[PDB]
Order: C-alpha cells, then structure tokens, then sequence
C-alpha cells in the first residue's frame, strides 16, 4: 500500500519545511537589525521562503490541530516546544493543554510544561481531580511564589509544591527574594509560609537578621509611623515577638552586639538635628562620631559580605535637606559563609554610606532588583552592557542606609563649574578626538547609554533632569533617584517630556549626524538588547504583581495591562525590531 | 444542643449486650438504627456506628451465619430500586465508601494556625478508615481502585511516612512503574 507511506512522508515533509522556514527567518532577522540594503543573500531562496510563509499563514482553525496531534504522535517534547515557535493562533495552546491533561506523565521538563497543567482554570476554581504535582522537578523561585498571589485561588497542593520548591536553594538566593516572602503573608490564608519562615530563620543566621530588619519597617504605613495596618500588623507583631528570644548562645550575643552597634551609629542623626547649620553642627557631628567605638564582628547591613575594620573620625559631612549625614569606613571583604562562621567566634578598601531619615526606601529596591535581573540576562546572553547596581537597605520606618558609588561626580556640579557642554569637558580631560583614549571613552559611553535608555523606556521613568545623571572617570553614565516611576509624574502629568532624553550635546558626542557609524552601533545595540530581554516577561510580571497592596503612590490599578502591552507578546522578531526602531527614532528632536 | 444522658444510656446498653454476648440482639439493633432517616446534626455519630459495624461485620460471622432482617436467625425507607445487600463484602464496601465520601468533606484541611489537636484527630480517623478500606479491598486482588483511593487520600500527607509508603506499594503492585519509582525516591 504505497499511498500510506506516501502521505506519511508528505505530512512530515510539509512540517519540516514550515519549521525550517521559521528558523531561517528568525536567523536572518537576528543577523542585521536594520534593513541594511548593502547586505544581501540569495534572492531565490528568500523569495521561496516568503511565498511558503504566505501560503502557510492563511491556515484556518482546522488542519492545524491535526498538526499538533501529529507532533504529539512524533514526540511529546516537540509538541511541548511547538508553541515556543510563535504561531498567531490560540488553538495551539488549547490543544496542548487538552493533550497534557489527558496524559500528564509523558512530560517531566518543568520550565515550560508546568504551566499547561497547573491552572486547570484561572479563576473558576473547580474540578479538583487528577492534579498530581508532587513529582515535578524544582523550578525558578518566582514561578513558585506566583501561587501565593491573587493570580490563582488558594489550594493545598499548589502551596505544598511552592514550599517544596522554595526549600531547595542555597541561603543567598533566598536572601535575594526577601521582601516578596514577607509580602506573601497578606494572601497567605494558610500558615505554610509562616512555618517556612520559622524553619529558615532557625537554620541560617543572616536570614534572621534580614527578616527582622525588613519586618521592623513594614509594620507601619506612614513615613514617621503612627498608623498600623489593620490587615497583618498583629500577625507581624506576633511573628517578631516569637522569633526573638528563641535564639540563644553565641548567636544571641552576635545579634545583641550588632543591633547595639547599629543603634549607636544611627542615633547620631537624631542627635544632630537641634543644632542649626554651621561649623558647630559639623564639629558636634565629629564629636558624636568620635564617641562611638569600633566593635569587632560588626557588618554593614547594605553589604552583608564584608567585615568592617575601622571608622574615620574626620569624614563626617552632613548635607543639605531631616538631619542626614555621610560616613566613611575602612572595611575588608571576606565573603558570606566565611563571614557567617567567623561571626560566632569573635583586599581591604574604603566605603562611604549615606543615612537617610524620614523617607521611604522601597521603590528603589524594586528598581535595583529589576536592574540586577537585566544585568544577569545581558551577561548570560553575551552582549556588552554596563550597569552599576548600588545597594541600599531600609532598616526603620523612614530610615535607610544607601551605598555611595566610588569617586562620585555629579553632573550638576560639573555643569555649574563649567557652564558648557560635556563635549568640551571631555576634550579638555582626554584631548583631541583622534586619540585612543577618546575612542575608548566614547565606546564606554555608548555602552552605558544604550542600556540605560532601554531601561528608562521599558520602566517609564520620569523626572530625569541634569541633577540626577552621574558620570564616572571612565565615561559611563549612571542614573539615580528613581523615586518616580510607572505612573507618578511631577508637574501634573503634562507629558511633554520624551520617553528618552536626548539633547544636542549627547548627539554631537556621537558625531552629530544620524548617518555616523557610532550612532548605527548604538541603534543596533539597543535593538539587540530589546530583542534579547523579551522572553522573560513572566518573572517581571510576577515580581511587580506580588507587591501591589503596599499602597505606594505610584501604583494606580492599570499598571499591569500597560506593562504587559509594552512587551508585545504577539509579535514576530522583525516586527519587534521595526517597532523599537520607530519608537527610538520618534524621540529624537 | 447538649446530648448528655441519651448517648450514654443508649450506647452502654449494647456495650453490656456485647459484654454478656447477645450478639444477635445487638446486630439487629444496629440494623434498625441504620434504617432511620439521616440527620445533619448527627452525622458524626453516624460515622462512629458505621465504622463500628465495619469493625464487627468482618470479624464476627461467616457466610452461613447470615440471615435476612425480616426473620429471626414511623416512616422507614423502602422501595424496589434500593440496593439490597447480598454478601458481607458488598455492604462492607458500601459502608466504607459512604464513610470515606462523608469524611472527605469534613476534613480540617490541615489548618494548623496555632493548634494541632483537631488536625491530629482528623488524621487519625482518616488513617484508620483508609486502613480498613485497604484491608477490606486488597483481599480480592483488586488493586487499581486502591491506588485511586490512596491518590484521593494523598491530600493529607505532608511529612508522613506511612501514607507515602502505602501509596507507593499500591502503585507498584498495580503495574505502573514511573510513578512507583518517583514515590520510592521520595
């Protein structure tokens, strides 16, 4: 019977042709971001591929579910990976979900296949049968944490799986995601999260310190603090009174010493407030700093991977403002586990810390977490983008400690000193544009600017004036003061400010003409970065969703929809490149 | 809302009957007790007597020592579509099934906010009823429904070796391999 084998080969030939066409289109799109008419390949092959794509893009709802059935007959892994090769049709997902529900035991690859079974219904919350998720391999922490938010109704099996996946990671990874864990208690109708928190606090040591430092601030709502939240305030009080006292021995002594030292170094800001501006305030601050002594074993809360060595008794300098000041320490870097073991028995640089009283320090944590995630993604991909994630930790209501970047140089001060464009400053600093140092500085500036512009567009950051951008010695540009984001906008949401700030001086740094080669480098770098960062939407969505009930002024209700829309999840690569190029060019002049 | 005198004065009667050895009178009294119309407030005590019957009807008689209730060895449920018991295994399985179905909805869902006694009592009751079910059903060489029942009961077990071991053994005896290997590893 030759017809059977004939059709058996024809179907597979058609499917292979479609897959090859899609892959070739993706590769050629990745080759050159712009149109690049100078670069060209074989015309006949491109025309044939385009014709085949046009032919296959017109398929109806039928004759495509049969393709999914055929792929499942070939191999379940291919069927699972099929929706990754984007097809602008919703029947593929429904058919895959039906097939995986019919037989869940055929797949055990967790990073993609779990989401086709976990949500039997998004909000309907019915049919509690055939759900056996007690065998899947562990996945990323955000996926596990997503089960405790408002996205899904509570269920014992999902909570058990979340606890199990959360209990299979090193302590540092859990330390990274501290605020989400404590915020998850709001929707935690059960007590699994509380038991996990108690177990983790009992197991390690620094995790307990981070937990207490975070939970001390979150009990109140206002900056100064006079109104406890009626939702989880009592639960937080019970948890904090339960966790303390249980510890004993050397750990208790370590905790007492650390907290006493922090209180002694913190009370100076409150003490210095009554004295007015003048040299008397400076000398009183110096005397107060000299009063405090150095206690071995202490560590900076913002840098839990270093051991303080000593304090400089002449670096005190309060700034304008609320009585904040600046401090300098001489510190040694050892590590984490070694520091943890050495704290129970008793490469050296200097650091500067800024203590702020009376201001919230929670949005900056989200901003810096997202920046760190983007940096990790870019480093893994293999591109060249430079970002500096300085650390900051809030310890008391309205009280926080902020790290200072080495060799701070504010743009506003340089502008006041010079009253000219940065091009003249760079020419004076390094020399003519024909030297190698100028070329390296330009390359570093482009590297920093591309990533920072992409981030600024993606997160919709407003209020970016000349007094916030920071310039280093090499040439990189660093942003700071991320107070306004998402929806908050000073001035009354006027909206005339562009998404990306591009003045004339920064353009003429790149040659001043749109046809200059450095500008093309910047454009292609931005396009490649935007294309590379796209497939990680779910993690960012979950991270920003889990903290919607903190009542920050930035959130207004519609953030999730706009944030998801700005990622364009139903788009092909070439269309995405066209969109990003258009939106970048629209912001120029 | 406080039943204090009827419960003792009715239960210790058949307790003394069992002590003396009047088995026929006690089993007839149980049969006529089970024929009453169900009451939502008494469901708990129902559990007890049902389980008690499952304890005695499997260890106190043989096939030839069974008799129809209509002869010696207001409204009452009747009809022709009712399921008339035929053998001890039939009615025993029926009682165990209804008891498990009614006890699944009364679970405490392992609330564990600060207290533990209620969850411990619920877990003990579930364990004993499922052990009775598996010993009753495993004798006939019917394993797959036992695997299904243990899968249904899997909700309670979080750090209990007994339930995991029983489920793994039942799955391996049924014929499935991959799930058996995974539960063995766990």
């Amino acid at each position: 019977r030759g017809s059977q084998l004939h059709k058996y080969y024809m179907k597979r030939r058609t499917l292979l042709l479609s897959l090859l066409a899609t892959e070739i289109e993706r590769l050629i799109t990745w080759y050159n971001p712009l149109s690049a008419p100078e670069l060209e390949l074989d015309q006949a092959g491109e025309n044939s591929v385009a014709n085949w794509r046009s032919k296959y893009i017109s398929l109806s709802e039928k004759q495509w579910k049969d393709n999914v059935n055929l792929a499942w007959s070939i191999s379940p892994y291919l069927a699972v990976q099929l929706p990754a090769r984007f097809k602008n049709t919703e029947a593929i997902g429904n058919e895959v979900t039906r097939l995986v529900r019919l037989d869940p035991g055929a797949v055990s690859d967790v990073p993609e296949a779990i989401k086709f079974l976990v949500t039997w219904h998004t909000i309907d919350a019915d049919a509690p049968e055939l759900s056996h998720v007690l065998c899947w391999a562990p996945t990323d922490p955000p996926t596990g944490l997503s089960y405790f938010s408002s996205m899904y109704p509570p269920h014992p099996l999902t909570a058990q799986y979340g606890v199990k996946v959360l209990r299979s990671f090193p302590p540092d990874a859990i330390l990274f995601y501290i605020p989400q864990i404590v915020q998850a208690l709001r929707y935690d109708k059960m007590g699994y999260v509380r038991e996990y928190i108690l177990w983790a606090a009992s197991k390690s040591q620094l995790l307990a310190h981070q937990f207490i430092w975070n939970m001390k601030t979150n009990i109140y709502l206002d900056e100064e603090g006079h109104q406890k939240d009626p939702d989880i305030g009592d639960l937080l009080d019970q948890l904090v009174e339960e966790i303390t006292g249980s510890l004993s021995g050397p750990a208790k002594d370590f905790y007492q010493r650390e907290f006493d030292f922090f209180n002694k170094i913190t009370n100076v800001s409150a003490i210095i407030k009554p004295y007015p501006k003048g040299d008397e305030r400076k000398k009183a601050c110096l005397s107060a700093l000299s009063e405090v002594k150095v206690q071995p074993g202490c560590y900076l809360p913002s840098n839990p991977e270093a051991i303080v060595l000593d304090i400089d008794y002449k670096s005190g300098t309060p700034m304008q403002s609320k009585a904040p000041y600046l401090a300098k320490f001489k510190v040694k870097r050892c590590g984490v586990s070694e520091l943890e073991k050495e704290g129970l028995r008793c490469k050296i640089s200097w650091q500067a810390a800024i203590f702020k009283v009376g201001d919230d320090c929670r949005q900056d944590m989200l901003a810096l977490q997202i920046i760190d995630l983007f940096k990790n993604i870019f480093q893994l991909v293999g591109l060249d983008l430079f970002v500096f994630p300085y650390r900051v930790v809030a310890t008391a209501p309205g009280c926080g400690v902020i790290e200072c970047i080495p060799d701070c140089t504010s743009r506003d001060q340089l502008g006041r000193q010079t009253d000219f464009g940065m091009y003249d400053y760079f020419t004076r600093q390094y020399g003519d544009e024909s030297t190698l140092a100028f070329q390296q500085a330009r390359y570093n500036f482009i590297r920093s600017m591309a990533a920072y512009s992409l981030l600024l567009f993606l997160l919709q950051i407003k209020d970016r004036h000349n007094g916030n951008i920071m310039l280093d010695k090499k040439g990189h540009i660093i942003h700071i003061d991320f107070g306004f984001m998402f929806e908050s906008s000073p001035g009354g949401n006027l909206g005339w400010e562009p998404d990306i700030k591009l003045t004339d001086e920064m353009v003429m740094i790149m040659g001043g003409k749109m046809e200059a080669t450095p500008f093309k480098w910047f454009m292609e770098m931005c396009v490649r970065g935007y294309l590379a960062v796209r497939p990680y939407m779910d993690a960012v969505v979950s991270l920003v969703t889990l903290m919607l009930d903190t009542g920050l002024p930035c959130f207004r209700g519609q953030t999730i929809k706009l944030l998801k829309h700005r990622f364009s999840p139903n788009m092909t690569e070439r269309e995405a490149a066209n969109f990003i190029m258009k939106v970048i060019q629209s912001c120029f002049l | 809302e406080l039943g204090f005198f009827l419960e003792t004065g009715l239960q210790r009667a058949h307790v003394l009957y069992f002590k003396n050895g009047n088995l026929t009178r006690g089993v007839g009294r149980f049969r006529e007790l089970l024929r009453a119309v169900e009451t939502r407030t008494t469901q708990n005590l129902r559990m007890t007597i049902a389980r008690q019957l499952a304890e005695i009807l499997l260890r106190g008689m043989c096939e030839q020592s069974y008799w129809n209730p209509l002869e010696d060895p207001a409204r009452v449920y009747s009809g022709e579509n009712i399921f008339c018991p035929q053998e001890n295994t039939e009615e025993a399985l029926l009682l165990l099934l209804i008891s498990e179905s009614m006890a699944n909805r009364d679970a405490v869902l392992s609330r564990i906010p600060e207290h533990k006694s209620d969850r411990l009592i619920s877990l003990q009751s579930a364990s004993v009823v499922y052990d009775l079910l598996t010993i009753a059903l495993g004798r006939r060489g019917q394993y797959e429904m036992l695997s299904e029942c243990l899968e249904r009961a899997m909700k309670f077990a979080f750090e209990e070796f007994h339930l995991w071991y029983q489920f793994a053994l039942s799955l391996m005896a049924a014929g499935k391999s991959a799930r058996a290997v995974k539960v063995l590893k766990e």
